[PDB]
């Protein structure tokens, strides 16, 4: 119930145009950021599959919120420590524990989804050291925090 | 690492970057899979769905074919490509080696292992290959550490020869013509690092020994075996040359697409009018039945610059002058026995002799008494018990007597070339530990196969037994080394059948053999005993089959190679090689350098033998070499020229018979270090990982040192990284995500 209001009580934060009514993007991130991590296969999924007109034609209420959060809560198919460490020493090609940024940077622009310059610069500026490497176990640990 | 090798390091191995940033392709590995052709028999394509019976294939000319699915074959992973070795890579398959031969070649990789075997490409563009400090800097480097070279498996052998006190010899396959020679002159320049004798001899044996066949204009009918003697120490000694297996039959006959031997053709030459003038030539071959048998002749290599090479390197060489006069009399006395007649006497089966002019010309070059010869012939004389009894022979036995004769006079003669070559060849230093070095034809096939390509496939068939016996014994080495002793049966037998229904008594040759000693003895009857011997009693031979409207079809066999179909006629004609020893006799008294010179199925059976027991005493190597197009020019490749010679060669009889087995063999280490994070948490963790991936064992064999794979686990293993990756790529762009 509490986690109920503190929801509500962001989606009042986030709403803009003062209708009470923000589109889908603004409550995938809610999610994303307040304890959950719905990739946007997910979010199709549990909204449809809105279209490239959908996504900003229609909106939903805090009503129709609780249906699909109650579903993604039960939805743990969340990965692990270890995994991800894991798959982050794949890239450790010298065994040395460093990763220049070019590389994952053309990882992640290129592979996989996208996530837009503006949010790469925003989030993932001033840890890269000197020479350009960026320590994938402390940007694992770094992650799990904020 | 590696630029020692200087400008040669693009060559043998591109960069550490180059390669890997090269690698990552896309590709599928459900639906980018390999397709058979019609005019390559194979080609690169990608398959749209799965449509039941057909598949829309789209390949890179673009089409909409469709293949049965049964006969569909996958395609070669992205990260294991450009590999050095075969037997390494994860889908063994009669496309997969050709794909992997052609973009090596693209990519300026000449060398390419194959397990035991050694492919070399020829390029005809000038490398820093034999660059002097490429060899200097090659030296001592094992087998594994440096890329794949024949500088690499020349220094192993000779490194085992010093180590195990045991003889090491080399045998190369390909075609002669394309870089044969290049290739032997720079292995054997390599172990000198006596090579202007060799290279001012070597034209002599190919004139004596070649003759233009269907495919190649300069085929080397005879097989050469070279030594290297080196000293205790291991420093080069001497050098010796002997000749094996030389077709005589080719000699006297001549197939319609075939010529005889360049010398006749290089003598009748008119720029030396001196020769011909004491030869007594027509100077038209067409004049003589030893000769314009077969083709006349041909463009090809220029056969007076041919004579003129071959006449100086006899001048400078250890032998005097007069000996050439009396070699070149003597071949044309040869060339002088298509001419008598010999007619049946009235009311007797006797011969007499009718057109007796050439034989007073062969006399005359010979020195005997024409009259001598003939009584000879017409009534040989034969000693038995104490006594001398003479009988005579008809026409057709006298003319295969002449014809048995001239090819046993010129066997002779080549051979004793062959001994004062080899005599002026090495010095008076120590010999030991020889090195050998063969040149043998491959396994040729035609349309048109007879008795000769018999002989040459069995004698093909018997080589590639042996390299499979040892390979066979290698494995059961490596593999009780490791401590694994399962499935050890050896590969002898399995070839052996052929080998059985060839040389064995009842076997193909022996019924030959024996059926010509019948006195009424014709093709079509030795075809049925063929047949009631063979048809269903024996696996290997079967009813033979015609396709496109080939010239003919007789019988075929199942061969390492594919299936041959061979000919029957003619066979019994030239099988026959009746040696009269009384004109053997006549020659020993004739005046004349004569005496310092002196069926053919049984003779190359023994020659066969000897040959191969030779063989059995030193430690194998092997090397192949393969033309990439018809045509000269480079980078173009012929894939359908590229898979028959590779068919020919047995290179995929050797890669099959590693696939039977358990060809990939990895490292604990990397293995863990690369394919743990499927399910991750050496003998416990590697037991533990591949019980949890559930996969049956039996695909896989588990050692102590090095893990044993087959080949279609480290497919299936690639997808489950491909998926993982994919899951772990989804999984961390959710939590960058969360983090915003």
């Amino acid at each position: 119930k509490e986690q109920q209001e503190d929801f509500k009580e962001a989606f009042l934060l986030f709403d803009r145009t003062g209708e009470c009514k923000i589109t889908l993007s603004q409550v995938g991130d809610v999610l994303r950021a307040l304890g959950t991590n719905p990739t946007n296969a997910e979010v199709k999924k549990v909204l449809g599959n809105p279209s490239n007109e959908e996504m900003n034609a229609k909106k939903i209420e805090f009503e129709q919120f609780l249906p699909m959060m109650q579903a993604i809560s039960n939805n743990k198919d969340q990965g692990g420590y270890e995994d991800f460490v894991e798959g982050l020493r794949v890239f450790d090609k010298e065994g040395n524990g460093t990763v220049m940024g070019a590389e994952l940077r053309h990882v992640l622009a290129t592979l996989g989804e996208k996530m837009k310059e503006e949010e790469v610069e925003a989030l993932l500026a001033g840890q890269e050291d000197s020479n350009g490497c960026i320590n994938y176990e402390a940007f694992v640990k770094h992650i799990m925090s904020v | 690492e590696m630029a020692v090798f200087g400008a040669a390091a693009p060559y043998l191995r591109k960069s550490e970057k180059e390669r890997l940033e090269a690698q990552t392709r896309p590709f599928d590995l459900k639906k980018d899979v390999f397709v058979p052709d019609d005019k390559q028999e194979f080609v690169k394509a990608k398959i749209v769905s799965r449509e039941g019976g057909k598949v829309t294939a789209e390949t890179e000319y673009g089409k909409t074919v469709t293949v049965k699915e049964d006969q569909v074959m996958q395609q070669n992973p992205p990260k294991f490509d450009k590999i050095e070795d075969m037997a390494m890579l994860t889908f063994l398959h009669e496309p997969a080696v050709l794909y992997n031969l052609k973009d090596r070649y693209g990519s300026w990789m000449i060398y390419t292992y194959s397990g035991l075997f050694c492919v070399t490409v020829n390029p005809y563009k000038w490398l820093p290959v034999y660059t002097p400090e490429v060899v200097a800097a090659y030296r001592g480097k094992k087998r594994s550490e440096a890329p794949p070279h024949i500088f690499s498996i020349s220094d192993n052998a000779y490194q085992y020869m010093l180590t195990d006190r045991e003889n090491q010899s080399i045998l190369i396959t390909g075609e002669s013509g394309a870089g044969k020679t290049v290739n032997t002159k720079r292995v054997i320049q390599y172990f000198a690092v006596l090579e202007d004798q060799i290279i001012q001899a070597n034209p002599a044996l190919e004139a004596f020994g070649n003759a233009k066949t269907v495919r190649n204009d300069n085929s080397s009918r005879f097989g050469k075996f070279i030594r290297i003697h080196f000293g205790a120490t291991g420093k080069l000694a001497s050098a010796d040359i002997e000749t094996y297996l030389l077709e005589k039959s080719r000699v006297i006959f001549q197939l319609k697409a075939e010529r005889d031997y360049h010398i006749f053709y290089q003598i009748l030459s008119n720029k030396k009018p001196e020769l011909l003038d004491m030869l007594l030539i027509t100077n038209n071959p067409y004049d003589y039945a030893f000769i314009s048998q077969g083709e006349t002749t041909v463009a090809s290599i220029d056969d007076a610059e041919e004579l003129m090479a071959t006449d100086n390197a006899f001048d400078v060489l250890g032998f005097t002058s007069e000996e050439k006069n009396s070699m070149y009399k003597l071949t044309g006395a040869i060339m002088h026995f298509g001419n008598m007649k010999f007619k049946l006497k009235q009311r007797e089966e006797q011969a007499e002799p009718d057109g007796t002019e050439e034989a007073d010309k062969s006399a005359y070059l010979m020195g005997l008494n024409s009259a001598d010869l003939l009584k000879g012939l017409c009534h040989p004389r034969v000693k038995v018990g104490n006594e001398y009894v003479t009988k005579g022979q008809n026409v057709q036995q006298v003319i295969y007597a002449t014809g048995a004769l001239a090819k046993a006079v010129y066997e002779r003669m080549f051979n004793w070339m062959v001994t004062r070559i080899n005599a002026t060849l090495e010095t008076k230093q120590p010999r030991q530990y020889f090195i050998g070095v063969l040149d043998i034809a491959g396994f040729e096939i035609f349309d048109f196969n007879s008795f000769e390509q018999l002989c040459i496939n069995f004698t093909n068939e018997k080589l590639q037994q042996f390299f499979n016996h040892h390979m066979f014994v290698l494995e059961q080495e490596e593999y009780k080394k490791e401590g694994i002793e399962w499935t050890f049966i050896d590969f002898g037998m399995d070839l052996q059948a052929c080998i059985d229904l060839i040389e064995k008594p009842m076997g193909i040759m022996s019924i030959l053999e024996e059926e010509c000693m019948f006195p009424k003895a014709t093709d079509m009857t030795f075809k049925a005993k063929l047949f009631d011997n063979h048809l269903g009693k024996s696996a290997n031979f079967q009813k033979p089959r015609n396709i496109k409207g080939k010239p003919e079809a007789h019988f075929s066999l199942i061969h390492y190679a594919g299936i041959v179909d061979y000919n029957i006629i003619g066979w019994l004609q030239k099988n026959k090689d009746p040696l009269n020893e009384t004109v053997v006799g006549l020659y020993q008294k004739s005046s004349l350098k004569l005496l310092s010179t002196l069926t053919v199925s049984a003779l190359h059976r023994e020659n066969l033998n000897k040959l191969m027991t030779n063989l059995r005493s030193t430690h194998p190597h092997f090397v192949r070499c393969i033309i990439p197009n018809e045509t000269k020019s480079p980078g173009v490749m012929d894939n359908p020229l590229v898979m028959h010679q590779l068919r020919c060669n047995g290179v995929l009889e050797g890669i099959r018979i590693c696939r039977k087995g358990f060809p990939n063999r990895i490292l604990y280490g990397d293995f863990r270090q690369r394919y743990r994070i499927l399910n991750p948490a050496s003998r416990k963790g590697a037991e533990k990982l591949l019980s949890s991936l559930d996969i049956d064992h039996n695909q896989y064999k588990f050692g102590h040192t090095k893990v044993f794979f087959k080949a279609g686990l480290l497919g299936l293993l690639e997808e489950m990284r491909d998926e993982r990756l994919s899951r772990i790529i989804t999984r961390i762009q959710a939590q960058s995500r969360g983090v915003l």
